[PDB]
């Protein structure tokens, strides 16, 4: 199963497919038999992606340890059959933070992947934005990894007086920050939200492409 | 898809 | 809500999205207010489909007056944003007549539709196919036509001896002639079916290719 | 995805 990303056709929106390992694969389970059935879905995912031609293929890092994550991902890429792109999902805070081990934590997570994949040029970051933002040191140290996406829940919008979803202005801040690169976009949450709303969502980013 | 006047104003409370 | 349509990298798929108009839509029904509903809706949808650039949209066509489905989508390509390729869903055989007028009917529905577009290039068709399938008369006058893509339900595979889903002879000969103009695909009853077992409908397209 | 001898053979029934 897929999810779409969308990219803006300003430099008009463009709409692509990228696929999601399902959520019950966790290859670093403390248990032994998750470890094993996971390694196992995991290729079977992968495999199946690459065979529809996705063009990247979006692998959840939330944690410290992903040994085995990027092993299997690793001996994947070495078949020759693969996406040819993998965005880790990763998020800027830490979610049990909120109820360099500080606000750098999630960074380190990902530059020890990074450097266990051996800077692969294969592999991504698809960044996760929450309600907290950590500091601007921490903000440039992500800015010079290299981030494809940016996933973007719906829970961040504010309504305005008019009744529409935007940024809080720390928030317009930093996305404005992240359109500079170009990234593509996925909006979470789409749930219970008509396509006439989640199509504004939308509109508002590409306003925000001009302040 | 069409836009109406005050769509992208800023939210005057949080 | 979109479709997700897949296009054989043999002439290895790939993948990629089409809109679908909201099926509660009808623009040419008896009663007047729901022509009048369904006229707003799908313009509506089908601008939400060009603001994502979606490359082609699904229109359906099921009975024989669509002067009001020609209308607005006429209206809609003069504007000038439009996902620039309209599909129209099409079944080879009527399903009333599974409990010229006769096999040829659905023909005539798109033919007369075609004219009313002023036979523009940016209508094309996405054929269903059936269980029942038509002469070879019927189905030479088809293939003169510009099929896009083809609608293949789940429910049409038979399982062979060692339990996965393969076409029916009849059917067989039809789909190769189908690979030939290298149409698209489209699977149609995914519902209840895991990703493992839809991965096989593809490969046998796939092995399909050379017979 | 790893193809199993016999996978596209014929329904030897309907």
């Amino acid at each position: 199963l897929c999810m779409p990303v969308f990219h803006p056709r300003f430099k008009d929106w463009n709409t692509l497919i990228v696929g999601k390992l399902s959520p019950w694969i966790r290859p670093d389970s403390k248990v032994e038999k998750i470890r094993r059935n996971s390694e196992a879905a995991m290729l079977q995912e992968l495999n199946f992606g690459a065979y529809l031609g996705l063009p990247a293929f979006l692998l959840p890092l939330n944690q410290e340890d992903n040994t085995n994550l990027a092993r299997v991902l690793t001996n994947h890429i070495h078949t020759g059959h693969h996406s040819s792109m993998f965005w880790m999902r990763v998020p800027l805070v830490a979610p049990e933070d909120l109820r360099y081990s500080g606000e750098e934590k999630t960074w380190m997570w990902w530059h020890n992947f990074r450097t266990l994949c051996d800077y692969s040029k294969r592999i991504a970051v698809a960044l996760e934005i929450g309600a907290d933002l950590p500091s601007n040191h921490v903000i440039d140290r992500w800015l010079g990894e290299p981030i494809k996406a940016a996933i973007l829940p719906t829970s961040i919008f504010l309504t305005n007086k008019k009744g529409f979803p935007v940024l809080s202005k720390m928030h317009q801040r930093l996305i404005f920050r992240l359109l500079k690169l170009e990234v593509q976009f996925i909006i979470t949450g789409t749930n219970h939200h008509s396509e006439k709303e989640f199509c504004s969502y939308l509109q508002y980013l590409e306003y925000l492409s001009q302040n | 898809s069409r836009v109406v006047p005050g769509q992208f104003d800023d939210a005057d409370s949080s």
